C-alpha cells in the first residue's frame, strides 16, 4: 500500500509528503508510477512536516502531483556475488544487456558503514600485479589506492585488461568495474573487447552512463563498491576499477547544488572531503579480505591545487603515470618510471633490497635524460667512458622494463609473460651491478624474465 | 514573512467553499506574467513537459511543479498576456513533425514552416524529448563522414555516429567549416540538419542562400531560433532538431546534424532557470546544466541492426543506422577551462580547435593540429587516407618544434634542413578555399604527391598553383582512376604505380 | 510582523461578511479566533512544526463559537500557510475596514483637563467636516500638559498644548 | 615528513616524564592504525593518548577532537605535570567548520572559511601555556605546590604548492 504523495516536482527534486508517522529515513528508496514504469526516488532531506525532498534515479518528466508513493523501507539493495560477474548493470542493479534475469542470491544495501579500527589488517602486505614496471617503480599494497594519470592511447584499457585477468588467475580473486560518467559507446568497446580477451567472465561491470540524471552518477560508485565488499566478504582480495573519480565529485556538485546548500571555494559542494572519505575509506584490508581500487584521475585545468585533486591525493597510495612519449619507442606497458611514485617504496615497508634496486633503476634514468642533452646539443665524442657505461646501461634497462601482456597476444604474437617481484628484483639488482652487461640490448626487450633474456641472447 | 499566491478573491472562493477540488483539474488561470514566465493556479493533472494551451493558439511549457502554483514559459510572444486568462492542459509532450518530407524546409523549433512554402508533409511526430540508445544497442563507428577539408578529413577523422566538437573563439570559420561539411554530402547518403540557435535572422538567410546555391539545400533540414524569439524556443530547438534526425538513424539511414552555438542554448537556459528562480551554481547556470549537454548529444549514436530491425518491426534488416553531431562551441578569449567549454570537452569524442593567431596568418582553415584530436581515429577513415596521413601527422609533429630553429636555419644540418622546408610546405598544402569541398580522390592524390617527396623541388611560394593544375590534369586525363577511388579507397600495389605514373606524367608539364 | 500577511484574509472576509450581510457575527468570530491564539499552550501547539491539517483539525476542536462553514474555511486556509499566527491582526485590519465603510473615525483628544460637553460638540462638528466621515470622540486628558488640547484623528494631529508652543519657541533658538 | 617530525618528538619523550597526546583529525583509518602500531613498537603508547577521528566520521565529531585533545592536556597542566599535544591536520578540521558552518548558511568569508574561523584555531591553541605554582596551587586546593604545569602543542597544517600565504597558514 502507498502511503505518500507527491506535492512538488522542480527537475530532478521531488517532494513527497507522508503521514507524520511514517516519514521515511534519510538514504531510503521510494517508487512511483511513471506512466508505465516504475521511478525509484532516493531520500536526501527530512523537511518538516512530514514532507522528504528526494532526488529521481530516473527520467522525471510525466510526473503528476498528487501520484502515491511506496516507500520502500530499505536503502536502494543491489544483487551481488557470483551471480553478478560477466553482467552489465546500471546503479539500480537492473541488468543493462539482454542477457536476461541475474540469478541472485543476496541483495545488499549500498550504504554501509566503513570497517571498524578492530576489524583493519594488522600488517602491511604488497599485491603482487606481476607487471614488472609496476611492481617495482609503483608497489601496490593490499588496500591501496592507486591513481592512474596517463591520458589517451597510451594503453590504460589494455592495462587494466592484464591487471583484471592477473588477478583473477595468479591470484583468486574477483574484479569490480564502475563506470562513473561513462561514454556508452567506449562502454560497448569496453564490454566487446573483454569479450573478445576472455576475461569478461572475470569481472562485474556496473554502467553509469552521461546521460543519466545526476544521482545515478553519483551513486553508481557506490554499488560498484557494494559488490567489491560482497566478494570481499568471501574472503578474497579484490580489484575495484573506478572509471573517473573527478565524474563522481562533479556527480555529488550537481546534486548539492540541485538541492540548494551552499557552494564552497572554487564552487564545490561544501560536503565534498566527506563525500570522498565515504567512498575511500571502505576500500581497505580487512581481516577476511582486501579491496584494492585502481582510479582514473583528471585534473581541471592542469592544476594540481584545485580542491578535487588536492582532496584526492590525500587519498592515494600510489600514482601511475602513462606517457604517450615512450608508447613511441614501441616500449609497453607505457608507464614513465620517474614520475610514476608509491609511498610502499620504503625500506620498512618493502625491504631494503628492492628499495636500493628502485633507486639505482631511478638514478640511473635520471642520469640517462641529463645525458641526452649533452648527446643532443655536442655529440657522443663528449661522453666519458664511465657515462657511455651508464648509457648503454639505462638503455638496456629502458628496455627491460617491456614485457608482454597475455591480453595483448592479438598485437605482439608473442605468450604473455608473468614475472614475480623477486625475478625482476634480482634481474635489475644484476644488470645494475655488471652482470649480464655483455648482452645486446635487443635481448631485453619485451622478453620476460632475465633467465628468458640469456636465452633470448643465445639466438638474437 | 511574504504572501505565496495568498490574493483576496481566492480565499474568498476558499471560504465559500472550501472543496475547491470539486471543479476539473485540466484547467486553471494565469496570475502572474512576467519577462515570459507565467504562474498559473489550478491545473491539478499537470506533468513535467506538458504543454498547456493558452489564447491564441500559443502553449507553454510547465517546468516547475509547486504545491500550490505550476511555473510555465511561453513558447511565444507573451506581452499581450494578462492574469485571470483560461488555460487547458493538454495531455500531450512537446512532439514535431518528421519525416523525409522535411527535407529543403526551414522550420521553427515547433515544425512550423517559416520558409512562406506552404505546409509540410511529414510522416507524423515523435517526442522532443528521449532517451538515448542503451549500451547494448549500440555499434562501434567504422564509416567515414567526409568534410571536403585536406586537413580535417586527413589528422582528425570524423566517423559516422561519432560527436566532434567545434571550438574555438569568435570569427574564426566554425560556421564556414560546419556548413561545408554539410555542403560536401550533398552527393552522399548522409542526410544534414542544420540547427540556428541564437542566429540573427540575416545571417541564416544568408547561409540559406548559400546552401541553395551550391545545390545542397534539397538534402538539408534548416531549424531556425533567432535571438529574438521566446528562451524556451532557443533551449528546446537543438531537441527538435535531434528529435527529426533520430528519425532517419533509428529507420536504418545515416544523418549529419550540426548545433550553432551550443553556448547559445546554454545562456537561454540559465535565463531560463533563473526566472524560475533555480538555485545558481557555478558562473550561475543551473546544475544540471552538464545533464542538459550530456542527453542531448548522446542521442549521436551507431546503431547495431538488430536495433533497426526490431524498431522497423522487421521492414528494414541488414541495415545499421547513425546520427553524426557536430556541436558548436565559442570560447571567449582561448579560454577552455569555462563551465559550458569544459563540459562540451568531456563529452564529445574529439575536437576541432581553430585559432584566431592561424586565422589572421595565412592559413585559412585555421584547423590547429597538436591540440585537435579525434578519439575514433583511424577506424573512420578510408584505407588509402589511413595509409597517407600517417606521414602529414609526423611531418606536422618534427615541423612545430623546428620552428624555433626557423629563425636561424642557416646554420643547421641538412636533414632539419629537409625537414623544416618539408614541414613548410605541408602546412602550406593544408591551406584550402571557402566552399570548395575536394572528393577522397583529389585530397589522396595531393597527399600522395606531399608525402613520396615530390614537393621537394617545389617552391614553397607556388603550392597552391601546383596543386590546382595537379588536379585539372588528373581531371582532364585520368578521371576514370579517380572515380575507382571515390568509388572504393581502397589502396595497393596497383593504385601506388598508377599514381606513380600520373606524377612523373604531370611532373614533365607546368 | 503579521501586519502585512493579515491584510489579504481580512479583505476576503470583510467582503464575504458584507456580501452576505453578517459584518457583527463575523468580528465576533474573529475576535474568538483571536482569544484561543493566546492560550499558553495553543502558542506552543502552533509554534510547532505539525501538518497543516492536523493542525487546522486540534484548532477547529477548540472552537465551538464558530460559523463551521465559514470560519472552518477560514482557519483552514489560513492553516495551510501557516499564517494562524497573524489572526490577532487579521480582527484589526477587519476593524479598520469595517470603520472605513462605515465611514466613522475614531478621535482621541488629550488635554489638561476635562473638557465642557459644549467644547466636544465643536471640536466632533469640525472633525466631521475635517473628514466627511462620522466621529466617535474620546478623552485621555494628561498629567503633563499644563494647557492647550491635543487632537489625534488617525495618524493627523492638531497641537494647540501649550507645552507643544514652549518647545516650538525654544526651536526659534 | 610532517607526520614523522612529530611522532618522532612523542617517542623521544618515552622517558622525559612527558605525558604525550596524538590527535588524528580526518586521517585515513590504516595511517591511524599504523601509527599506533608504530607507537606500541618502541615504548611509547604506554605513555600516550591516542585520539580518533578519521577521514569518513561526521564532521561534528572531526572539532570536538582537537578540543577534547586540549582538554585531556589540561587536565596534567593544571595537575602540575608537563604533557604534549601534537594536533594532526588542523587544516581537515577548519574544512570541518566550514561544511558544518556553510550547511548553517553562515556568510563565508575569504575563501570560503566564515569569519569566524580565527577565532576557533585562537581559541584552540591559546590552551597550550606554561602557568605558574600559584595557578596550579589554587586550582589543586593546595594539594599542589611549588609546581609550574605546562602543555606543549604542536599543530601540523598543509600548505598547497609550499604557499605560506594561503589564509589558514
Ligand atoms: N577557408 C576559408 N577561406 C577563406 N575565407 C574563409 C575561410 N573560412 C572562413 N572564411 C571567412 O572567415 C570569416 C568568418 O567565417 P565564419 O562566419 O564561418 O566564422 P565563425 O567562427 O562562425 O564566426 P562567428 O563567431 O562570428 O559566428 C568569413 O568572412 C568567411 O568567409
Ligand atoms: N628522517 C627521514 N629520513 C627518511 N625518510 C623520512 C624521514 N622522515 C620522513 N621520511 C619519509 O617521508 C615519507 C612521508 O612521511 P610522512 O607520512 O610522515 O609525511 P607527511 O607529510 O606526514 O605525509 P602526509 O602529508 O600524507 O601526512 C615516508 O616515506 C617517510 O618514511
Ligand atoms: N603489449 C602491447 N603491445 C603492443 N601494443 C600495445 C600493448 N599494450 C597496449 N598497446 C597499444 O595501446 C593502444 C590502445 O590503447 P587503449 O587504452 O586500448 O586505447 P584508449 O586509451 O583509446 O582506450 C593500441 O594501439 C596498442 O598498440
Ligand atoms: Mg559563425
Amino acid at each position: 500500500m502507498a502511503t505518500g504523495k507527491i506535492v512538488q516536482v522542480i527537475g530532478a527534486v521531488v517532494d513527497v509528503e507522508f503521514p507524520q508517522d511514517a516519514v521515511p529515513r534519510v538514504y531510503d528508496a521510494l517508487e512511483v508510477q511513471n506512466g508505465n514504469e516504475r521511478l525509484v526516488l532516493e531520500v536526501q532531506q527530512q523537511l518538516g512536516g512530514g514532507i522528504v525532498r528526494t532526488i529521481a534515479m530516473g527520467s522525471s518528466d510525466g510526473l503528476r502531483r498528487g501520484l502515491d508513493v511506496k516507500d520502500l523501507e530499505h536503502p536502494i539493495e543491489v544483487p551481488v556475488g557470483k551471480a553478478t560477474l560477466g553482467r552489465i548493470m546500471n546503479v539500480l542493479g537492473e541488468p543493462v544487456d539482454m542477457k536476461g534475469e541475474i540469478g541472485e542470491e543476496e541483495r545488499w544495501a549500498i550504504h554501509r558503514a566503513a570497517p571498524s579500527y578492530e576489524e583493519l589488517s594488522n600488517s602491511q602486505e604488497l599485491l603482487e600485479t606481476g607487471i614488472k614496471v609496476i611492481d617495482l617503480m609503483a608497489p601496490f599494497a593490499k588496500g591501496g589506492k592507486v591513481g592512474l594519470f596517463g591520458g589517451a592511447g597510451v594503453g590504460k584499457t589494455v592495462n587494466m585488461m592484464e591487471l583484471i585477468r592477473n588477478i583473477a588467475i595468479e591470484h583468486s580473486g574477483y574484479s569490480v568495474f564502475a563506470g562513473v560518467g561513462e561514454r556508452t559507446r567506449e562502454g560497448n568497446d569496453f564490454y566487446h573487447e573483454m569479450t573478445d580477451s576472455n576475461v569478461i567472465d572475470k569481472v562485474s561491470l556496473v554502467y553509469g552512463q552521461m546521460n543519466e540524471p545526476p544521482g545515478n552518477r553519483l551513486r553508481v560508485a557506490l554499488t560498484g563498491l557494494t559488490m567489491a565488499e560482497k566478494f570481499r566478504d568471501e574472503g578474497r582480495d579484490v580489484l575495484l576499477f573506478v572509471d573517473n573519480i573527478y565524474r563522481y565529485t562533479l556527480a555529488g556538485t550537481e546534486v548539492s547544488a540541485l538541492l540548494g546548500r551552499m557552494p564552497s571555494a572554487v564552487g564545490y559542494q561544501p560536503t565534498l572531503a566527506e563525500e570522498m572519505g565515504v567512498l575511500q575509506e571502505r576500500i581497505t584490508s580487512t581481516k577476511t579480505g582486501s579491496i584494492t581500487s585502481v582510479q582514473a584521475v583528471y585534473v581541471p585545468a592542469d592544476d594540481l591545487t584545485d580542491p578535487s585533486p588536492a582532496t584526492t591525493f590525500a587519498h592515494l597510495d600510489a600514482t601511475v603515470v602513462l606517457s604517450r612519449q615512450i608508447a613511441s619507442l614501441g616500449i609497453y606497458p607505457a608507464v614513465d618510471p620517474l614520475d610514476s611514485t608509491s609511498r610502499q617504496l620504503d625500506p620498512l615497508v618493502v625491504g631494503q633490497e628492492h628499495y636500493d634496486t628502485a633507486r639505482g633503476v631511478q638514478s640511473i634514468l635520471q642520469r640517462y635524460q641529463e645525458l641526452k642533452d649533452i648527446i643532443a646539443i655536442l655529440g657522443m665524442d663528449e661522453l666519458s667512458e664511465e657515462d657511455k657505461l651508464v648509457v648503454a646501461r639505462a638503455r638496456k634497462i629502458q628496455r627491460f622494463l617491456s614485457q608482454p601482456f597475455f591480453v595483448a597476444e592479438v598485437f605482439t604474437g608473442s605468450p604473455g609473460k608473468y614475472v614475480s617481484l623477486k625475478d625482476t628484483i634480482r634481474g635489475f639488482k644484476g644488470i645494475m651491478e655488471g652482470e649480464y652487461d655483455h648482452l645486446p640490448e635487443q635481448a631485453f626487450y619485451m622478453v620476460g624474465s632475465i633467465e628468458e633474456a640469456v636465452e633470448k641472447a643465445k639466438k638474437l | 514573512q511574504l504572501n505565496s499566491t495568498e490574493i483576496s478573491e481566492l480565499i474568498k472562493q476558499r471560504i465559500a467553499q472550501f472543496n475547491v477540488v470539486s471543479e476539473a483539474h485540466n484547467e486553471g488561470t494565469i496570475v502572474s506574467v512576467s519577462d515570459g514566465v507565467i504562474r498559473i493556479h489550478g491545473l491539478a493533472d499537470a506533468m513535467q513537459g506538458e504543454m498547456i494551451s493558452l489564447p491564441g493558439n500559443r502553449y507553454a511549457i510547465a517546468l516547475n511543479l509547486e504545491r500550490d502554483s505550476v511555473g510555465a514559459v511561453v513558447m511565444g510572444p507573451y506581452a499581450d498576456l494578462a492574469e485571470g486568462m483560461k488555460v487547458k492542459a493538454t495531455g500531450r509532450i512537446l512532439e514535431v513533425p518528421v519525416g523525409r518530407g522535411l527535407l529543403g524546409r526551414v522550420v521553427n523549433t515547433l515544425g512550423a514552416p517559416i520558409d512562406g512554402k506552404g505546409p509540410l508533409d511529414h510522416d507524423g511526430f515523435s517526442a522532443v524529448e528521449a532517451i538515448a540508445p542503451g549500451v547494448i544497442e549500440r555499434q562501434s563507428v567504422d564509416q567515414p563522414v567526409q568534410t571536403g577539408y585536406k586537413a580535417v578529413d586527413s589528422m582528425i577523422p570524423i566517423g559516422r555516429g561519432q560527436r566532434e566538437l567545434i571550438i574555438g573563439d569568435r570569427q574564426t570559420g566554425k560556421t564556414a567549416l560546419a556548413i561545408d561539411a554539410i555542403i560536401n554530402q550533398r552527393d552522399s547518403g548522409i542526410k544534414a540538419i542544420y540547427v540556428a540557435i541564437g542566429q540573427k535572422a540575416s545571417t541564416i538567410s544568408n547561409v540559406v542562400r548559400k546552401l541553395e546555391e551550391h545545390g545542397a539545400l534539397a538534402n538539408t533540414i534548416v531549424v531556425v531560433a533567432t535571438a529574438s524569439e521566446s528562451a524556451a524556443l532557443q533551449y528546446l530547438a537543438p531537441y527538435a532538431g535531434a528529435a527529426m534526425g533520430e528519425y532517419f538513424r533509428d529507420r536504418g539511414e545515416d544523418a549529419l546534424i550540426i548545433y550553432d552555438d551550443l553556448s547559445k542554448q546554454a545562456v537561454a537556459y540559465r535565463q531560463i532557470s533563473l526566472l524560475l528562480r533555480r538555485p545558481p551554481g557555478r558562473e550561475a547556470f543551473p546544475g544540471d546544466v552538464f545533464y542538459l549537454h550530456s542527453r542531448l548529444l548522446e542521442r549521436a549514436a551507431r546503431v547495431n541492426a538488430e536495433y533497426v530491425e526490431a524498431f522497423t518491426k522487421g521492414e528494414v534488416k541488414g541495415k545499421t543506422g547513425s546520427l553524426t553531431a557536430l556541436p558548436i562551441i565559442e570560447t571567449q578569449a582561448g579560454d577552455v577551462s569555462a563551465f559550458v567549454p569544459t563540459n562540451v570537452i568531456s563529452i564529445t569524442d574529439g575536437q576541432i580547435f581553430l585559432e584566431t593567431n592561424l586565422f589572421n596568418a595565412g592559413i585559412r582553415p585555421a584547423v590547429n593540429p597538436g591540440i585537435s584530436v579525434s578519439r575514433v581515429g583511424g577506424a573512420a577513415q578510408t584505407k588509402i587516407m589511413k595509409k597517407l596521413s600517417g606521414g602529414i601527422r609526423t611531418a606536422l609533429a618534427q615541423y612545430r618544434e623546428l620552428a624555433a630553429f626557423s629563425q636561424f636555419a642557416s646554420d643547421l644540418d641538412d636533414a632539419t634542413r629537409k625537414q623544416l622546408d618539408h614541414g613548410q610546405k605541408v602546412t602550406e598544402l593544408l591551406k584550402q578555399k571557402q566552399y570548395a569541398p575536394m572528393s577522397v580522390a583529389q585530397q589522396s592524390l595531393v597527399l600522395f604527391a606531399a608525402e613520396r617527396g615530390y614537393l621537394a623541388d617545389v617552391e614553397l611560394s607556388k603550392i597552391g598553383s601546383f596543386e590546382a593544375a595537379l588536379l585539372a590534369y588528373v581531371d582532364r586525363d585520368h578521371a576514370p582512376l579517380m572515380q575507382e577511388i571515390n568509388q572504393t579507397g581502397g589502396y595497393n600495389d596497383e593504385i601506388e604505380g598508377k599514381l606513380k605514373g600520373i606524377l612523373d606524367s604531370f611532373k614533365a608539364t607546368q | 510582523e503579521f501586519i502585512t500577511v493579515a491584510r489579504p484574509y481580512a479583505k476576503a472576509a470583510f467582503d464575504f461578511a458584507v456580501e452576505h450581510q453578517s459584518v457583527e457575527r463575523w468580528q465576533d468570530m474573529l475576535a474568538f479566533a483571536a482569544e484561543v491564539t493566546k492560550n499558553e499552550q495553543m502558542a506552543e501547539l502552533l509554534s510547532g512544526a505539525l501538518a497543516p491539517e492536523t493542525l487546522a483539525e486540534s484548532f477547529i476542536a477548540v472552537a465551538g463559537e464558530q460559523l463551521d462553514e465559514n470560519g472552518q474555511n477560514l482557519i483552514r486556509v489560513m492553516a495551510e500557510n501557516g499564517r494562524l499566527n497573524a489572526l490577532p491582526d487579521v480582527l484589526e485590519q477587519f476593524i479598520h475596514l469595517r470603520a472605513v465603510s462605515e465611514a466613522t473615525a475614531e478621535v482621541d483628544v488629550i488635554s489638561a483637563a476635562a473638557l465642557s460637553e459644549q467644547q466636544l460638540a465643536k471640536i466632533s462638528a469640525a472633525m466631521e467636516k475635517r473628514l466627511s466621515r462620522k466621529v466617535k470622540l474620546n478623552a485621555k486628558i494628561d498629567k503633563s500638559v499644563m494647557a492647550g488640547v491635543i487632537i489625534r484623528a488617525g495618524d493627523m494631529v492638531i497641537d494647540g498644548s501649550v507645552r507643544g508652543r514652549l518647545e516650538r519657541l525654544a526651536d526659534v533658538l | 615528513g610532517k607526520t614523522a617530525l612529530a611522532i618522532d618528538a612523542i617517542i623521544n619523550q618515552r622517558d622525559s616524564g612527558i605525558k604525550a597526546i596524538y590527535v588524528a583529525i580526518g586521517q585515513k583509518a590504516s595511517t591511524i592504525s599504523n601509527v599506533v602500531r608504530k607507537l606500541e613498537e618502541h615504548g611509547a603508547l604506554a605513555n600516550t593518548i591516542v585520539v580518533v577521528a578519521t577521514a569518513s566520521e561526521s564532521a561534528a565529531l572531526q572539532y570536538l577532537a582537537p578540543y577534547a585533545g586540549a582538554a585531556m592536556g589540561e587536565y596534567f597542566r593544571d595537575r602540575g605535570e608537563d604533557a604534549l599535544i601534537i594536533y594532526d591536520d588542523l587544516s581537515k578540521q577548519a574544512v570541518a567548520y566550514r561544511q558544518i558552518s556553510l550547511l548553517l548558511r553562515r556568510p563565508p568569508g575569504r575563501e570560503a572559511f566564515p569569519g569566524d574561523v580565527f577565532y576557533l584555531h585562537s581559541r584552540l591553541l591559546e590552551r597550550a601555556a606554561r602557568v605558574n605554582a600559584e595557578y596550579v596551587e589554587a586550582f589543586t586546593k593546595g594539594e599542589v605546590k611549588g609546581k609550574t604545569g605546562s602543555l606543549t602543542a604542536l599543530p601540523i597544517i598543509e600548505t598547497q604548492a609550499g604557499d605560506v600565504s594561503a589564509f589558514v597558514p
